[PDB]
């Protein structure tokens, strides 16, 4: 009864853990990552990580480890879904079939127990005997590894030590014996275990207990010879061997706690030691003390390697490579080149993959098309915090616009010796040819000594064996290059018109009436050694090269592609192209990762196909709608190796990464010819002409989204864009170190100290107040700001900082009353630590107009103003618990107008219109509606229901979404046409999801160009949605006929579709709570169902047996396999 | 007493019925017994019947006393009962304990006498860790705390606190909210927040006088304090602990006006006018006090405060001391420093 459509416009990017192994193969070294519901499996290399893989798993990662159990040659991946989804995957390829099998599955969750705090650990025998798992405090679950374990049987253990901080196994040992350390009254102490199958109980550890540190935080096995445990705490590093015990306390790790370990020696000789904050230290293990042959420890030193990203799971490759990941930074590849020393740093950075997680706020803006929003996230943290901007598409950057009227055709002309730069453009209008030669930017035309003035030409390139070659309708004209004359012509033989004609360097064929003849380039001479005739008309042809092995040609008559050898009549291949229209074009180039040859019907299609070097011809058959109109393609040097261009309605640079396509529609409302544009005074740029003018310029990139990043080494929170001063808004946190003297001192030069025009707040309105407890030496204080950012280039002009001891919450800017210019709005909150509870507040109006950031003005409001909006000019701000309405008066002075107060906490504020929404972390959804003749606040509907909700949005006056605790999705309906005054008063629930993110804001608009072309919509609506690991989903609306549809489609696929794991697709999206569990209704899961592309044709024809994708009238039960692929496609478009 | 074993634990969410014995008209609080005498035969016998089958009983607590009309109530079963026949009348003392809360669907009169009611057991959903959602894989491991360090030597406990705060919530900088907003959410920080503000009332060893399950402590506290019996209605609707803790301190931050203790009318102070100037509650004020014998200032506790004792004015029982300065140049001239044990608090109106 919702009716809503989520789907996912950016895959996670925040990587919560990584492992390396022998996966792939019995020889590579593969890097496996959790990012974080998808795996991506690399193999390394010397250059760097070459990725193999992607693969989607219905289900969150929370533990990867890689064991080889005996017999087995390529280690298995153990792999334990959040939701307890256990499997144990093995990589399978068939020479092109790299299928992700699972020799075993189930499901190890227990109906009763509460989730351990310290979360799931999963660890493994070093024997592979057995996996160990912790779920619930008290209750150590064992599955035993067998090969006829294939249901994952898991017997629980019962553990006296409730509190169970870390546990791994240890080496070197007959039966597996754990090793763990526990928090009890008395301390913290490092237990052992035996743990016995026969008995299915512990016994008696190797050595006693013993104690450690009262913050001891994680174990460390150290494998043969050495053996033992290492256990490393805040203070110290501990080595325990049962009688052999050493303790180090090196006064480098104080500052920060120790979070994320590796190895790096198969011996464990060598160890390495990411903190917090984010620095790498390296630990080191001495086996000089060879007393009776076994090797034993004599010194525990410890170094440091520098600092990096902030680590949260390192990894380490060959030949000192380490993979330093981060959940909320970027991930890195750092070189441990630790003979350099060239600063007192050990590391050096290669690498920097993006990472938009986490994403705390965004806005949509008009940057550069005005017709497409961007996105623009304050995404990262700490001292990652930065902004990034995301578009769709790739962008041309223009160097020269020139108007003629309507072009169509162009190409370069260069009439000069040979040095690579072109110094003419040739047009080609309906009849006329224009030839222009402009070395700088000259509009002029100036026709050549061999080329014709106005005859329609359809080529005009450089032959080979010094010629210019120009043909055009009536017969192809050669011009030398030296003399730049006229000195050979050869005339079709009947003296007719040419249709389809291709020029190549050494070579030029031209289509007559049916049949093909073809033309060999000699020094300034032609020859012809090659004449045949076709059974119906060439549509079009195009011969790719010295010597072409093959040429294609198009069948006007039969809408068939086929290719032949070059110099003769020889036929190699033909296939029926569906029958629609005659192509418009073919080619064939090294755009698609192979020598694949392109053919694009009438009908806007584009049937992909690949060819071989010699002779090979294939189908792969796949019909994707690249535009609306006939398309021609050109390839450009100005690439990555080559691209190729597909201007169409939409033009789109088709792109394949390895061995998928993918077309990226490139940000252009429309283009119908294009060439490549290599000019001296513009290198590399691309000639693109339109039904109106045209323009060269370079191309951007090849990348389906870009991601520009704006560094400022510090957290952002809010952000918002003021359109009229043309620049954002956007506060941030500094963490400043507490001065012996009285004061702070900056921990590192962030982007708030190094502004044009730095400022500090002085309206010292609120003063006075207490703080008896004084904030002692190296105490962490946060010093709040508001930066302003101009829009196109990036650059904090103004950094305004607030008082102290002041936090800023909330942050808007907009226009009041009948005021006319736009003002920044920030409504800040005094906090103190031992007061809980905020009792002072500030809502200040600032104005950045000239440059200056000037207060305009002040109110000081007993409370915490937590979220702001505007309504036609009125401000309203929620102070603690109530609801204020402001009016801005004439005088520049807030003014109260009417007051509503609420039991529950005013956190979260969206409207629209007239309702108001509130709500708060505990998902006490209220609704409130404002009526002007009386002036004052309304209460229409309610929804109280405990959960860690997270943030809510309107998607209609009727539908309110908003996530909620356990990653899940909601929607509240409004049951306006209710008979009574309580039915209509209260919010039904009609939408659920397991989205398996943490949303954390919600903002209208759409990444799309939706600047017109509304032919009609299916969705009703984008909603976009940042989460903490870094995906943006978009939320839409649908009608009820669709959604039924695709309901049934979805249901139907989930029979076809194997997920990896053999996970239930219904219980993945299920509705999860720690209490309860329901399944999902009223969502549509975008991913699934944009998948319904990949499947082959057959997997397909038994998805659509039944029963839709037509109008009601007949409804056309049977849907022909195709109609539902026009629905899909529809819905791909959105995003 | 004729005691009992067993334990009932009823089906969340499951519709029950059961007779409601007419005697109990208060609001009664999971957790806090509430002993009872009948004396009716009717009533006995009804007692009688429900011990030997569930030891089950309903109180609808009505919230118009003469309407008789309760939508809501409080299950709650018989620990010890002992029938005694004193005087020729069949007698029954019980001790019962609360087990879960009801809400009354719907009312209906036994031709026996009794009340036959159909309610529904609201069930106690316990939310896990605010943090948990966006906790990290990494910091899982400093969860766990260093035990939990107390004493009065330490006092403030400002420091310990602060570190329980600032590490805790760590992963708070991911989310939209800072750390200060969630520690108004954790049942920890609550729960010190009422055993830390209770003690400004009584002297009551907060390590063992309350509970340290929050649902427990949320019900022995809200037992506890001093309210109106429309507002325990209201403390009654809330079914999240959380929730039920932080209206809690919303209604305990309301009690701003001091009283006499068994004196119920006569205020003494105003908690806006506590001037800790430098044990006993320091007032700058009072009011409806009268001063006894004389400003003997031998042995002062506070140096240059001639201490004369002082006494409530409607009851002249002992309620504190005004503390006189010894000395023309000396500040504050009068500190009120009313006994902490006497005063109830109260709302302000
Ligand atoms: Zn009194």
């Amino acid at each position: 009864m919702s009716y809503n459509y989520v789907v996912t416009a950016q895959k996670p990017t925040a990587v919560n853990g990584c492992v390396t192994g022998h996966f792939t193969s019995a020889e590579d070294l593969n890097l496996l990552i959790a990012k974080n519901t998808r795996l991506e499996i690399y193999v390394v290399t010397a250059e760097g990580l070459r990725p193999v893989k992607e693969v989607g798993m219905y289900g969150k990662i929370a533990v990867m480890e890689l064991f080889r159990p005996k017999g087995e040659s390529k280690d298995l991946l153990f792999i334990l879904t959040a939701k307890y989804n256990a499997c144990i995957l093995e990589y399978k390829q068939s020479g092109e079939s790299i299928d992700i099998i699972t020799r075993a599955h189930g499901n190890v969750q227990d109906r009763i127990g509460r989730p351990s705090e310290t979360g799931i650990i999963g660890i493994i025998d070093p024997e592979c005997r057995m996996i160990g798992l912790r779920l619930y405090d008290g209750l150590f679950k064992v599955i035993p590894l067998d090969r006829d374990n294939k249901e994952l049987k898991a017997f629980n253990i019962r553990l006296e030590e409730l509190h169970v901080i870390d546990v791994k196994f240890l080496y070197g040992c007959q039966a597996p014996t754990i090793c763990f350390v526990y928090q009890d009254p008395q301390g913290r102490h490092v237990k052992t275990y035996e743990v016995s199958l026969r008995e299915k109980e512990f016994n008696k550890g190797p050595w006693k207990q013993e104690n450690v540190e009262a913050e001891a935080s994680m174990v460390i096995a150290v494998p043969e010879p050495f053996g033992g445990a290492i256990i490393i705490g805040q203070e110290s590093i501990t080595y325990h061997n049962g009688d052999k015990y050493l303790a180090i306390a090196p006064p480098i790790i104080k500052q920060s706690t120790i979070v994320c370990h590796n190895r790096v020696d198969p011996n464990g000789s060598r160890y390495l030691l990411g903190d917090m904050e984010g620095r790498l230290f390296m630990l080191l293990l001495e086996k000089e003390e060879q007393m009776d042959g076994t090797v034993t420890l004599k010194d525990l030193r410890v170094e440091l390697l520098g600092e990096t990203s902030i680590a949260e799971c390192l990894t380490y490759l060959d030949n000192g490579v380490v993979f330093v990941g981060s959940r909320l930074g970027d991930s890195q590849l750092v070189k441990l080149n630790v003979d350099s020393n060239e600063q007192g740093s050990y590391v050096v950075a290669m690498e920097t993959f993006t990472n938009l997680g986490p994403i705390v706020d965004m806005c949509v803006v008009d940057l550069e098309r005005q017709g497409q929003g961007q996105l623009v996230t304050c995404s990262g943290a700490f001292k990652e915090g930065s902004l990034r901007i995301i578009r769709n598409g790739i962008g041309i950057h223009e160097h020269a616009s020139i108007d003629l009227p309507g072009i169509k055709g162009l190409w370069p002309l260069r009439s000069d010796p040979n040095r690579e730069t072109d110094d003419t453009l040739v047009l080609s209008f309906v009849g006329q040819t224009r030839v222009l030669m402009l070395n700088g930017e000259e509009v002029e035309e100036t026709e050549l000594m061999g080329f014709v003035d106005d005859q329609q030409t359809f080529f005009c390139g450089n032959v080979a064996h010094q010629q210019l070659i120009q043909i055009t309708s009536a017969s192809v004209r050669l011009v030398s290059q030296e003399p730049k004359a006229l000195v050979s012509e050869w005339k079709e033989p009947q003296a007719k018109n040419i249709s389809v004609a291709s020029c190549n360097s050494s070579q030029v064929v031209v289509a007559v009436g049916r049949a093909l003849y073809y033309l060999q380039i000699h020094p300034q001479e032609l020859r012809q050694i090659s004449h045949t005739e076709m059974e119906h008309e060439v549509a079009c042809l195009d011969i790719t090269p010295g010597l072409s092995p093959l040429c294609a040609i198009g069948l006007w008559t039969d809408i068939s592609a086929r290719i032949l050898k070059l110099p003769s009549f020889e036929l190699l291949h033909k296939e029926m192209l569906g029958g629609e229209i005659i192509p418009r074009s073919i080619l064939m180039t090294t755009f698609e990762s192979s020598h694949y040859l392109l053919c694009a019907l009438g009908d806007g299609a584009l049937f992909y196909f690949g060819l071989n070097i010699e002779t090979g011809l294939l189908s792969d058959r796949k019909k994707v709608t690249l535009g609306t109109q006939p398309t021609v393609l050109r390839t450009f040097r100005s690439l990555s190796t080559t691209n190729v261009f597909a201007c169409s309605d939409r033009p789109t640079v088709i792109y394949s990464s390895n061995h998928k396509l993918v077309f990226s529609n490139v940000n252009l409302k429309e283009v119908n010819y294009m060439c490549p544009l290599n000019s001296d005074g513009y290198p590399d740029s691309l000639a693109l002409a339109n039904n109106s003018t045209l323009t060269i310029g370079t191309i951007d990139e090849i990348q389906k989204l870009h991601i520009r990043t704006v560094p400022l080494y510090e957290s952002p929170r809010k952000i918002c864009y003021q359109e009229v001063s043309q620049c954002f808004g956007v506060l941030s946190s500094r963490i400043e170190v507490q001065d012996t003297s009285g004061g702070t001192t900056a921990l590192r030069p962030s982007a708030s100290t190094q502004a044009l025009s730095s400022s500090v707040s002085s309206s010292k309105l609120f003063s006075s107040s207490t703080a008896p407890h004084e904030t002692s030496f190296g105490e962490e204080v946060e010093v709040h700001n508001l930066l302003i950012i101009d829009q196109h280039t990036f650059e904090v002009l103004h950094a305004h900082q607030f008082l102290q001891n002041e936090y800023a919450l909330s942050l808007v800017s907009c226009k009041l009353g009948k005021d006319p210019n736009t003002y920044f709005i920030v409504g800040t909150a005094m906090v103190y630590p031992e007061e809980a509870e905020p009792k002072q507040g500030r809502i200040v109006v600032f104005q950045y107009s000239d440059g200056k950031l000037q207060t305009v003005a002040e109110k000081e409001v007993k409370g915490a103003v937590y979220s702001m909006v505007e309504f036609n000019g009125k401000l309203l701000a929620s102070i603690n618990s109530t609801v204020r309405l402001y009016e801005w008066t004439t005088e520049k002075e807030l003014r109260t107008e009417c007051n509503h107060y609420n039991n529950i906490m005013a956190l979260y504020l969206k409207t629209k219109g007239d309702f108001i929404l509130v709500g708060d972390l505990m998902r006490s959804v209220l609704l409130l509606a404002y009526k002007p003749m009386e002036g004052n606040f309304e209460e229409i509907a309610r929804d109280f229901n405990p959960n860690w909700m997270s943030a809510v949005e309107i998607l209609d006056d009727d539908n309110f979404l908003g996530a909620e605790n356990a990653f899940n999705l909601f929607v509240c309906q409004k049951d306006s046409a209710a008979t009574t005054d309580e039915e209509r008063q209260h919010l039904q629930e009609v939408g659920l999801f397991h989205l398996g993110e943490f949303v954390n804001v919600f903002c209208h608009g759409s990444l799309v160009m939706q600047n017109l072309g509304e032919t009609s919509t299916p969705t009703q609506g984008s909603v976009l949605f940042g989460t903490v690991n870094g995906m943006i989903g978009l939320v839409t609306s649908l009608s009820e006929s669709w959604y039924n549809l695709l309901l049934d489609m979805q249901n139907r696929l989930n029979k076809v579709i194997k997920s990896v794991g053999k996970i239930e697709h219904s219980f993945w999206r299920s509705f999860h709570t720690e209490r309860k569990t329901e399944p999902a209704t009223g969502f549509i899961d975008g991913d699934l169902i944009e998948s319904f592309l990949d499947i082959s044709r057959p997997k397909m024809q038994e998805v659509v047996a039944n029963l839709q994708y037509d109008d009601g009238s007949g409804m056309k039960r049977e849907a022909t396999a195709d109609d539902l692929i026009k629905v899909v496609e529809e819905l791909t478009r959105i995003h | 007493m004729e005691e009992f074993h067993g334990r009932t634990l009823h089906d969340d969410d499951s519709c029950q019925v059961i007779p409601v014995l007419p005697q109990v008209m208060m609001i009664l609080i999971p957790g806090q017994t509430l002993p009872l005498q009948l004396f009716h035969p009717q009533e006995v016998s009804m007692v009688r019947n429900l011990i030997q089958k569930d030891r089950t009983f309903a109180v609808l607590a009505y919230s118009n006393v003469q309407e008789r009309e309760a939508q809501f109530g409080t299950t709650a079963e018989i620990y010890a009962y002992r029938e005694e026949q004193d005087f020729g009348i069949e007698i029954v003392k019980v001790k019962a304990i609360g087990r879960q809360r009801f809400k009354v669907l719907e009312l209906r009169t036994q031709s026996d006498g009794i009340q036959q009611a159909k309610v529904q057991i609201l069930p106690e959903c316990v939310l896990p860790s605010t943090m948990s959602a966006v906790q990290l894989e990494s910091l899982n491991k400093c969860q766990i705390f260093p035990s939990k360090p107390v004493s009065r030597e330490d006092q403030c406990s400002y420091k310990w606190w602060q570190k329980y705060q600032k590490r805790k919530f760590h992963c708070a900088n991911l989310t939209s909210w800072p750390r200060w907003l969630y520690s108004l959410y954790d049942a920890e920080t609550l729960m010190d927040r009422i055993k830390k503000q209770l003690r400004e009332w009584d002297e009551n060893l907060k390590d063992d006088s309350l509970p340290s399950n929050p649902i427990d402590f949320s019900y022995r506290v809200a037992a506890c304090l001093p309210i109106d019996d429309v507002l325990r209605i209201q403390l009654l609707k809330i079914g999240s602990a959380i929730q039920r803790l932080r209206c809690e301190l919303d209604i305990m931050n309301k009690c701003t006006s001091l009283c006499c203790k068994q004196c119920q009318e006569t205020e003494i102070t105003t908690k806006n006018e506590i001037f800790s100037l430098s044990e006993t509650l320091t007032v700058y004020k009072a009011c409806n006090l009268n001063l006894i014998g004389r400003p003997s200032t031998e042995h002062s506790w506070f140096p240059g405060y001639a201490w004369t004792v002082a006494q409530c004015k409607i009851c002249a029982s002992h309620i504190g001391w005004k503390f006189t300065a010894t000395k023309k140049d000396m500040s504050p001239q009068k500190f009120w420093g009313l006994t902490r044990s006497a005063l109830l608090p109260t709302i302000p109106d």
